[PDB]
């Protein structure tokens, strides 16, 4: 039996896709958003009379195991030097394994920092952190 | 929705195992790494539509004799509770809903709308294959059938679509109370020939891989983990030993119960007071 | 992106439609055209003081 | 007798068949020319039966005998008395 | 037997409710309040002569498992871009499972930051932190 | 590609062990730290092309008698799942690919190009030994053979190269679904003479060291770990005891299955709407 | 069997090479790169209109077990005093064990800090952190 009213997402029901290509052996991803809320304090009140949105900052991180082929450097998505200046924006999509419907998409993603670890006793891993213009959860049912 | 992992395993294994053993190409793909001898012997014995020998699957402690040439043996194993929500609340529903169904349905013409018919009524429509209805199409569900505007879509009068939907049970509303359970189930293949056991284990692994695309365990039995034991002689008291390699499968499911609510507000009595 | 570049003033986000059929896909969408400034009518009133 | 009935068309496709051998097509090459045949009626190669596909590509061989295949699946109930 | 004189609250006796809707598969929530107390020091004393309240800052966090439906983004409570500017305030209520009486309510809640984690070996989780104008524990017996 | 660690171990061990025992220089290098007596006795018994005594290797529970003068015994052991990817996705491929092959191939002259022939078609070319083709050479692969410009390279008409490449199976495309498995396999040497067992264990360690340069475990069975047990009497009920020191080998491999895709887009239907 | 389409790098398929010399008993290495992305915020928008690259900073660390011979000090790659001023740049290469093809190379590496630990119960270890001008992943197939 399978009652959809209580289902949740997991690692086996999600795909990470770039330019249609599913990135392989991807391990984890985290998303952050900051609206920069600030309160307004009058003289005759310790309490904040109201809150206001001021600034939108958002970053997304991706952890991956470096495949011998189609690594982020080979794919051209990342960069290692002045080649970065010629790299255009990208959109990173999280799409449902079952229906292939979209769960959340990040628009105008741009790379922030690049990390790779070479270790003796463990598989090679690399991490990338992007900064995006806007997020979207459209194209739903 | 109480979960019976063993019955689900049996229902998934039997037709899928039969289909996999039906054809030789899939088996050759599976047994690529094995040597020629064992591969071809297993193919001769079990593979093919016209195979004389056949595998079987069943639960443990059967009172009857069970075939030990090649058999899949299941036993329930342990279980544990791992996570909970506040008040044991899992979800809230306005309309009682049963299982999630997938049905193929060819498009049909109605005087104002193209429609798809379905076997049973609809509680909620999840997805229609390769379609993203816009406002112009004005997607509407009316019990058994789903419908969209005829005129601008008239090229697709016979679209061979398929539908993922959910059954409708009642119009009542309630709360879902339950928790998550982390369960372990043991599966072992039996054979007096060790090579047959090895090939059987490989086939088991492949069908477990294939199952991950199934709707039910995508919705109910997420977080599948596997663990394999050592090849051991299951029995020594017979004329010849039984050899089997137990495997442990883990799953996470949400045991839950629907608690109905009879309270429905339809009127308001806003009145002041005097002193 | 176009709106962020001021190339288009407004549009409906929900109006888009996509249909896929074998090797073919159909895409339908709407965007509002820009409107320019055409007419101005003026009247004057003279008064004392 | 019948208490309740409903009919739906699960699939509607076009099946390709040879004119001489009588066997349907099973597998094809890059251009979709035939490389394998089968005696089965359901397993045979088939495509959606709608005008858009037909206009979107008969095209493979001169053995011009396609077969419109339509699948009817019916749900019904009975109340048979004693 | 059940002597109420010693009972305490737990995860099985609490509900988290928004706009009447009980949020599903909610895991944890934390509440913080800062009165900004400061002392007054005279010249002729090392000791603080008195303390005074100056500023009221309060935040509440919520941890949840992303259900396939009715997630914070789908519910409209959260936001992913400029849609936030059109989101009005909300009130988050903690209500007793037994009696349906209120335990504590936060008024004029506003969103501060949004976090979601996609991971391979674990169920998806998301975290939200709100900033509220005032708290209340009224409507008691 | 389901992995059978035991068969791979056997195939790697047998020719390599025979080659190592073929010559005396390698054995002397291996047994440098051992005393003169045991070293020379083992060399006399087993080492050399014309050795009268011979070692053997096989799996456990053989129905026939097995030689206990010197034998390598293998048993499968336990296994565990350690890591997973999102959606169990490991990799994506446009062309079906089998094993990775290494072939020697002498250069050949063609009217416009130097070429190398190969046994089987090419899905992808990984490396050509001691060559880094530039744009001028315009490296191209056309099925069985790989080719580069004749004129500016004409000095190398008979270059004795070798090639690392990958087989081609089909032109179809699909997804690779699977996970990583951390497996343990047990290997033990048997001998009624303890010194022979010690030397056999040392030889086993050396061949395990040598295997790390192999293509297959470089590509499939990374992260090799070893663990040794204590010298124990395997059997006491015979006229003389059997002595053996079990060793546990660990490996990490990716059990995976190729999921084909039939969806191929070749046309676009961009049309506007009116109201 | 060995399908190359899914292979990944590990400690047993990588070599760390300097001036052609393979450094011995090397344990781990980490690489970092920072493009210094910054957003542009207009008056009439909380959202960042666009991101721009500003500054390239990159460091690589190496962990090693001090061999009695050919340690980083003996090799002349590191330095312990004013001898550093006469040390020229170096290039650190990560090369594939199988094919001897290059995976990533760092150009114009320069030393930043030097760490060595003498301990009683464990093998001696030393760590070096370099700062490099540019990275490269050329010379591929």
């Amino acid at each position: 039996a399978s009652e959809a009213k209580q289902t949740v997402h997991t690692g086996n029901t999600v795909l990470l896709m770039i330019k249609g290509k599913p990135v392989g052996r991807a391990q984890s991803a985290s998303g952050q958003r900051e609206y920069g809320t600030t309160g307004v304090y009058e003289i005759g009140s310790i309490m904040p009379q109201e809150h206001v949105y001021l600034r939108y900052e958002g970053t997304i991180t991706v952890e991956r195991l470096r495949m011998k082929k189609e690594n982020f450097a080979d794919l051209g998505y990342a960069s290692l030097g002045e080649e970065i200046l010629k790299k255009d924006i990208i959109d990173i999509l999280v799409v449902d394994n079952l229906t292939k419907q979209v769960i959340i998409s990040y628009h105008g993603c741009s790379a922030n920092n690049y990390n790779e670890t070479w270790q003796t006793n463990e598989i090679v891993t690399e991490e990338i952190e992007f900064s995006y213009l806007t997020a979207s959860d459209k194209a739903r049912t | 929705a109480i979960t019976s992992v063993d019955s689900y395993l049996l229902s998934e294994i039997k037709p899928r195992l039969n289909t996999v053993l039906e054809n030789c190409y899939i088996i050759d793909e599976v047994l690529k790494d094995f040597d020629y001898q064992t591969r071809e012997s297993f193919k001769e014995a079990f593979c093919g539509k016209n195979a004389q020998h056949e595998v079987t699957v069943g639960f443990n402690f059967p009172k009857f004799k069970n075939n030990y040439e090649a058999h899949y043996l299941i036993q329930l194993g342990q279980g544990q509770e791992t996570k909970n929500s506040l008040g044991s609340i899992q979800s809230s529903y306005f309309e009682a809903t049963g299982d999630t169904l997938v049905e193929s349905s060819t498009a049909i013409r109605e005087d104002d709308k193209l429609v798809f018919t379905v076997s049973k009524p609809i509680g909620e429509l999840i997805k229609v294959e390769d379609i993203e209805f816009a406002k112009y199409d004005n997607l509407q569900v009316e019990g058994n059938k789903v419908s969209f505007k005829y005129q601008t879509n008239e090229d697709y009068e016979n679209y061979n679509a398929n539908i993922i939907f959910t059954e409708k049970k009642n119009d009542s509303k309630g709360l879902v109370k339950g928790f998550t359970v982390e369960e372990q189930v043991t599966v072992v293949g039996l054979s007096f020939n060790v090579d047959v056991a090895r090939c059987l284990d490989a086939v088991l692994k492949m069908i477990l891989i294939s199952m991950r695309d199934s709707i039910e365990e995508q919705q109910t039995f997420q977080l599948q983990n596997l663990s394999f034991g050592d090849i051991a002689p299951i029995i020594e008291d017979g004329d010849s030993m039984i050899f089997g390699r137990p495997t442990i499968i883990k799953y996470t499911s949400s045991l839950d119960l629907d608690y109905t609510i009879t309270q429905d507000i339809n009127k308001l009595t806003f009145k002041e007071r005097k002193d | 992106r176009k709106k962020r570049d001021n190339e288009i003033q407004d549009f409906p986000a929900e109006d888009v439609q996509v249909i896929v059929e074998g090797n073919e896909a159909r895409i339908s969408m709407t965007v509002y055209p820009i409107r320019s400034f055409k007419k101005i009518s003026v009247s004057l009133v003279y008064k004392q003081q | 007798s019948i208490e309740k009935k409903e009919e739906v068309i699960a699939h509607n496709e076009v099946v390709f068949r040879s004119l001489t051998q009588g066997l349907y097509v099973k597998e094809v090459d890059i251009y979709s020319d035939v490389v394998s045949y089968t005696k089965d009626v359901d397993e045979a190669l088939a495509m959606p039966n709608t005008i858009n596909f037909k206009n979107s590509r008969l095209i493979m061989n001169l053995d011009l005998e396609p077969l419109n295949k339509i699948q009817k699946v019916i749900y019904e109930t009975h109340l048979e008395g004693l």
